[PDB]
């Protein structure tokens, strides 16, 4: 019934702070943990008043994990729940998986199998981490990897922040996510994916502001992730079980990574204009500028989408609304696909930040979906890391922390099968 | 008589709601309340759907079947949720994973014995058992799979009784899933050889004549949902009314299938008419018969018009005239000579209820067994091998213990079951 | 096109029974890391005290001649015995 | 007819408060206070455990024999605790060891005369005597030894009256002591010897029985107890009621023990239904044969359907038909032909009062004398062997004066009573 | 009914003071001795106001026991019961046993046999000693020693506080607890026993704090005591009597040593968190973190446990949260052993000091038990006894204090038979 959720990396804690935010904020539960089952399958009533995370965070520096519980929610999780390693982050896989890293996965995995125990028939882990960095990539690659043997028995839908096209960070990221990538591959479940820089255009060009702090994002990772286990783990008209996804959204083993998709971005202070038509948000969602990811739908042949629907919509408006689309042929789903449109239909409407920028409407549309379109994504950050490697750039730094000319070369040939599995899977009848 | 409803997976569930909310008034039981009959009549013959303990609470003998907690919970913690006996509900809190294989093989095979446990305490109720109401998607875990081999093993049980097969095929145009065809197949396989008398319905048949044959804008759930179980009602429990000829689930089941296969039928309700205006009365009768029997106002997907029929059989309930039913049949029977097939002199089977649909004057359920539904199982199994070809999603099926050849086998089958039905449209 | 063998179906039956048609199964190296791991989820199904005293400690060949210690030696559509201290009764297991 | 309860050690004591606490309800004796009796028909009777002295004080006869103060002296500081007459305290403030043998040989052997006496002055008390009813665990010292001493010396002083014993064998799973076996082998030893007629109660068969069968989450000892102590008062008591047809303990004896051994049954109520919700009343008849002939709810750990029945007794207790009781007996016997033993005509042994349990309609002990107890003294009998093959912990029998020839002893004839008891099943 | 205690040396006179401590704190008792049978085998209820405590202590130093008659308590004792011997106390068994220890013993006899005829027919006296001390491991030796032929008949528990593995103190200590060992051993009934290392790493680990003060430890082990004999002697749903311990507890003469472990050990501050479940107290005593004994079990099968509950709980919760265990395996018990779960169960809920820093739930579980696992704990000790011996280290101190090579020699034969004991009667089936 529930789904446990370890946010990885300063990153996935940042947006796990901000997803975790969004939550109470619709459940009514004062940073307290107090409010005044449904809902339970990602929270835990000890007791007693309070309600408490049905989560873990897991940093190597102290700074952002520290920043939690500091600001109100500080009340919120348990003095436990918050693992650290003062030791060193450091930005490089090798040293986060290996080395220092190891150190603490036990104590983490504790966690994940003391808060696994407690529940009721639990149905996974959402995990969160941002595939390029050191306690992201490296770190979860072997929680991920301790988990795929400990709970085979279990969904692992891994809520990745892949790298920006061309707004990167770490100078390495690609060394990063090669090897998260090829780590977790063969144990996640689905991997959701968002990415940062095809999030930013949104909020330039779908809700206007030059001044977007991370601590926006967030706010919207933490809105397309509240469709996806908050409100869908939340009884409606048509009820989508975390199973459900990786079944419906997968075709194939390979950890498969959907993307993410919100309908309505538009800004408050539009807030009073009409509303949206339900054909409106609908089409939105096949327009490229708008889908959380550099990925444009290039060439990408759709193979699956799960229209997770919330708020006041008619099953007809939607079993109609994708009638049209399904016959818009431009918007060109795989072969082997006759139908692949899994409607979630939800009840409580989306629930905006207080007086962030998030227009608030009463009725959005979160569809995440498999696409030939990572071809290219995938291929655009394969290429990097060549461009690196064939020169070794910043490879002493691994060796140097328990790696081999293997774990790169090896990990390079398991995302080339990647970049062949994304493209016989479509392009192809 | 008797029977006992089966509310298979999530719609199956859903509908079983709606089915019941329904059935209840017009048979005066209130939430857990009992006979407040406007009657007398709605009485004699309630047993086929309840049982007698305390005195005042006739609950339904049906059963709730499903891996997802979250749908029984909303079921049971709704309207007339509070009637079913807790015992009733045989829920399965696993992973109601959308696979076929999901809820056949590995998840569902475990709940089945904690099923069967109750169609026996409910089949052993008492008087004399006639067969058993299902109700379910084939699209679905909990509703292909599961529900599909609940009569499997019903069928087993009790080759004597009937199983009426109440199914929501995969609607064309657009599909509410994604396997859809492969939980399908899957399940019609299983259908085409234990139950005995199959209604599908198509959410996109009643969408159409839900918005243009009542000129409802916002046709939610509910309403589709409300709509069928309008129609279960008119072919059972209605038969178990009096009649100057009435029949029951066999009269239905021995005059509508010529040949073994099952064959499964469509069905159609009699005054369709939007609420207001339209309220036109005009159903002396020749007003139902042009009704049931257009192309539209077939909840199936596939139109009549388009392959003969081998049976039909109009299930009036109320008052008219033996001769002006026994007639119109007749002209409507000629003016269509084309399509109505000719080895049956008289493919029709009329039959005539008393009493009417509580608030209505005059209706007549319509179950045709027409050759047309070979243009549906065609789709579904086109589908089928346009993914199959490729395995699709095959991956969440064999890694749940299942078979390369289970697969082929189910679309050959039904399949095969296309080419058959055409064998009698020529 | 990746290697692969799907799990393996086994019909398991507790030893001194001859009631309970025993419980199927699914078994590979993603589900359970070793025997030790499936006799863990096979103590919850099969969890009894009457024919299995802890549920489910080994798990026995049709006939009890040998125990089974790696998952290597499960064969699909195979049938196996759960045993734990108690001796083999030898039954109508498949008859 | 009469009869004189024995509350042998702690558990068997702790049982007394609540196989009391019952009772007197059932019979409308307030603490000290006299009969209340909603009705008339309580009292006509009562005698079998009680006796006249004041006017309203009608004392409860049976003995408290215990080597632990703190125990008795918690059931005579609560509620009921204050009926017994003081005299009836046999207490043994020593150190009550939990060694079988130090409470048979060595500290009970002390206290036996104290209560021989006693046992005595509640015999000769007055009328006629019917037999005794005794309470223990055969899973510690004042339970298993002195109380299996107390029954030695009864059978020696009455082999005529009767005696019922109600054993709490240990439980499977996990045992609430750790020599369990040895205190247990040991005073089965001395039960297939003297008493004739034992009721074996398991506090893992009712735990299940009481979390299942009763939604009940947090089932206390004093509800087992509770629940055990219901049916030894259908047992008795009860057949010291009116009936079409009643029987009273040697009925049950002679209709219950083929063979001398003494055997063992396994008791089991009627209506048990969880408090609101399945407050069902399907108690018509065929519910209650349902209940009681099913695995579950036997109060004894091993389950009937795992070996043939010698006899069987459905103790009913409420205004029925002597037909559909007769009747219902019948089928069950021939449905299940199969595990009923066959060279017993009629195994069952219908017994039939009229007043039912206090605030229920109609209940049904059920006692019965199934060779399925095989597979319990097994169990015993394997723990000792794995244990004594060691000598475990030996050194607290022997170093209290024991013989290493006893336990030899003991395990053998209660292991050939399992040898027996298979010479049916076959 | 009643069981004296005899707190011998400064030790187990500290903790003396301290299970004394939680007494009156959860009787009413104030320090005065007035509170405004039940509890009455520990306390007689002399004049017709107070409640004399119903022990002795023995200390060969004054410091100790002057300390009790300074601070509040000073009230609770009679001015008789707190014997002293102004001469030497000497971390050497030797003389605390033979050559000065002797002086006092008569005297300190005479109490436990003044204390002991007062009374109302007992059940035995609960020793508490410091295994390596001079007036704990000697004297007492001699004490219980003297005890076991005045009345065999009854029970003697020793409750010890043995050696830590690797924090000893006194340089000899090994000398001062094979000594007190083999000298008990054939005078005790079942000797409890409370490592006082293992109880710091429940401070640091299961309380946090590094500000450990002994008055801690005590507050601790004053705790776990307190749920043998206060409690149980204490009327409940499943009382439990001092001799059903040793009968339920030892399999063999060898005065066999269970382990004490206490569940809810939760530091306050923490006082507000949700309490814990029936199902996770009891495992919590499945680990080998949280059992005041570093005799982790690293291998040594349980052989019989008498799980002391305590507060609100539900027979079937325990008739169920062991059934999960008895089949958890993992937790391996003897074979010669079908079943060893003694279930206590009391009443009265706990009572954590007023501010100490002791959480305070509505339910504990006081397990202890014999485990196949101090095979290791007696080894290491043992072990060290010999490297010092092998070189005589301190034996003058003992020799010039009436011992001999006898006494020495010949008592590590004696445990040499305790480390054969404790394998043959386990490892082997
Ligand atoms: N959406 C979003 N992306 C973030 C956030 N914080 C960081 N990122 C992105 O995630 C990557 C940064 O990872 P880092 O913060 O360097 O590292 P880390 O993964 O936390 O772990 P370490 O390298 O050991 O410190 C970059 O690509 C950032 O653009 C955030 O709050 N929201
Ligand atoms: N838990 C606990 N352990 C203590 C306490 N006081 C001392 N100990 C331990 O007991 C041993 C100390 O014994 P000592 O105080 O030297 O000696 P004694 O046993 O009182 O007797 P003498 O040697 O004659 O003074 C060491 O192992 C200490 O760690 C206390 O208050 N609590
Ligand atoms: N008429 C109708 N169809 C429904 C309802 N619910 C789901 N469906 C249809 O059922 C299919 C999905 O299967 P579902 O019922 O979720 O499967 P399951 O719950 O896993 O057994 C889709 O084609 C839906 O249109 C309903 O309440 N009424
Ligand atoms: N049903 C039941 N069993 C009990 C009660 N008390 C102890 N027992 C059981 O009796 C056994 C222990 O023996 P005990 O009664 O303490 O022996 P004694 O007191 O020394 O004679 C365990 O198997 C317990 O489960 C009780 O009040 N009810």
């Amino acid at each position: 019934r529930e789904c446990i959720s370890i946010h990885v990396g300063q990153a996935g804690v940042q947006i796990g702070n901000a997803c975790w935010e969004l939550y109470c904020l619709e459940h009514g539960i004062q940073p307290d943990g107090q409010m005044p089952d449904s809902f339970n399958t990602f929270f835990s009533e000890t007791g007693a008043g309070k309600h408490v995370p049905r989560a873990v965070f897991v940093d190597l520096e102290p700074t952002v994990i520290d920043e939690v519980r500091t600001g109100t929610y500080r009340q919120l999780f348990h003095p436990e729940q918050l693992i650290t390693g003062k030791e060193d982050a450091a930005n490089n896989y090798a040293r986060g998986h290996y080395t220092i890293g190891k150190e603490i996965i036990d104590l983490v995995l504790d966690r994940i199998r003391k808060l696994a125990d407690q529940c009721t028939g639990l149905q996974g882990f959402s995990v969160f981490h941002s595939f390029g960095g050191g306690t992201g990539s490296g770190f979860t690659s072997l929680l991920m990897e301790r988990l795929s043997v400990d709970y085979g028995k279990k969904s692992k839908l891994e809520f990745s922040i892949y790298p920006a096209p061309q707004v990167s960070t770490a100078v390495v990221e690609p060394y990063n996510s090669i090897l998260t990538t090829h780590t977790t591959l063969e144990h996640s479940d689905c991997a959701f994916m968002v990415d940062n820089e095809a999030i930013y255009d949104i909020c330039r060009r779908n809700l206007d502001i030059e001044r977007p702090t991370y601590t926006n994002l967030n706010r919207l990772i933490g809105q397309i992730v509240s469709s996806i286990t908050a409100s869908l783990r939340f009884d409606g008209a048509l009820n989508v079980d975390l199973t459900e996804f990786q079944t419906n959204l997968v075709p194939y083993p390979r950890g498969h990574f959907p993307l993410a998709t919100y309908a309505p971005v538009i800004s408050a202070e539009k807030a009073y204009h009409e509303q949206l038509s339900v054909a409106e948000i609908t089409n939105a969602c096949f327009e490229p500028a708008n889908q959380m990811v550099k990925c444009d739908p290039r060439h990408g042949k759709y193979m699956a989408c799960c229209l997770l629907y919330r708020g006041d919509v008619v099953p007809k408006d939607v079993n109609a609304a994708i009638a049209t689309i399904k016959t818009k042929r431009t918007i060109q789903f795989v072969d082997w696909c006759p139908t692949g449109f899994k409607v979630g239909i939800n009840y409580e409407p989306p629930t905006v930040v207080p007086g962030g920028d998030l227009a608030k409407v009463q009725r959005a549309v979160c569809m995440l979906s498999n696409t030939t379109a990572i071809a290219e994504a995938w291929a655009r950050l394969d290429h990097k890391f060549d461009l690196m490697y064939a020169k070794r750039a910043f490879v002493h730094w691994y060796v140097g922390e328990g790696m081999e000319e293997g774990e790169f070369s090896e990990a390079r040939e398991d995302m080339a099968a990647l970049e062949k599995d994304y493209e016989e899977v479509g392009v192809d009848s | 008589r008797e029977i006992v409803h089966i509310q298979a997976g999530q719609c199956g569930n859903q509908i079983g709601a709606k089915f019941w909310e329904v059935i209840s008034d017009e048979h005066g039981i209130d939430p857990t309340g009992s006979y407040h009959g406007d009657s007398d009549l709605q009485l004699e013959r309630i047993n086929v759907y309840y049982n007698e303990a305390a005195g005042n609470k006739y609950v339904p003998r049906a059963i709730l079947v499903d891996l997802e907690p979250g749908t029984m919970d909303s079921v049971r913690s709704g309207p007339f949720g509070q009637i079913f006996r807790p015992d009733n509900f045989v829920f399965g809190q696993s992973g109601a994973g959308n696979n076929w294989a999901k809820g056949h093989y590995t998840e569902g095979a475990e709940l089945v014995d904690s099923v069967l446990d109750v169609v026996r305490k409910e089949s052993e109720s008492c008087d004399c058992l006639q067969g058993f109401q299902l109700t379910h998607s084939l699209g679905g875990g909990t509703g292909s799979g599961m529900g599909t081999l609940l009569i499997s093993k019903i069928r087993e049980e009790y080759p004597d009784r009937i199983m009426n097969t109440f199914s929501v095929v995969p609607s064309p145009k657009v599909s509410d899933t994604v396997v859809e065809p492969y939980n399908a197949t899957l399940s019609v396989h299983q259908l085409v050889e234990n139950t005995d008398e199959t209604y599908c319905i198509d959410n996109e048949a009643l969408y159409d004549i839900c918005f243009r044959t009542l000129k409802l804008t916002t046709p939610t759930y509910g309403d589709l949902n409300h709509l069928v179980s309008a129609t279960m009602s008119g072919v059972t429990t209605c038969l178990r009314f009096p009649g100057q000829l009435n029949a029951d689930l066999r009269k239905l089941a021995v005059n509508m299938v010529p040949f073994p296969r099952l064959h499964f039928f469509m069905p159609g309700f009699a005054p369709l008419t939007s609420r207001g205006s339209q309220q036109y009365r005009a159903l002396t009768v020749p007003e139902l018969t042009q009704q049931m029997f257009d192309a539209k106002n077939m909840m199936a997907a596939c139109d009549p018009r388009h392959g003969r029929y081998l049976t039909v059989a109009a299930v009036f309930r109320g008052r008219m005239s033996m001769k002006e039913v026994d007639e119109q049949m007749l002209n409507v029977q000629n003016k269509n000579s084309s399509y109505f097939v000719e080895w049956i002199p008289n493919n029709v089977k009329t039959a005539v209820c008393d009493i009417p649909p509580r608030g209505l004057k005059m209706s007549a359920t319509f179950i045709g067994n027409s050759t047309a539904i070979q243009e549906l199982f065609k789709r579904i199994s086109e589908q089928f091998t346009a993914m199959f070809r490729r395995k699709a999603f095959l991956h969440w099926y064999t890694g749940e213990g299942m078979d390369e050849m289970e697969f082929t086998e189910a679309e050959s089958n039904m399949n095969d079951l296309v080419s058959e039905y055409q064998q009698y449209q020529d | 096109l990746s290697n692969e063998k799907k799990a393996k179906k086994v019909r398991f039956y507790r030893n001194g029974d001859r009631y309970f048609k025993g419980i199927v199964y699914a078994v590979s190296s993603d589900r359970f890391r070793s025997f030790d791991a499936l006799l863990a989820d096979l103590t919850r199904s099969l969890s009894d005290n009457i024919n299995l005293p802890q549920g489910v400690r080994y798990i026995y060949t049709i006939d009890g001649s040998r125990k089974i210690g790696s998952m290597d030696e499960l064969e699909e559509g195979e049938s196996y015995v759960c045993s734990s201290d108690n001796f083999f009764k030898k039954v109508e297991y498949t008859k």
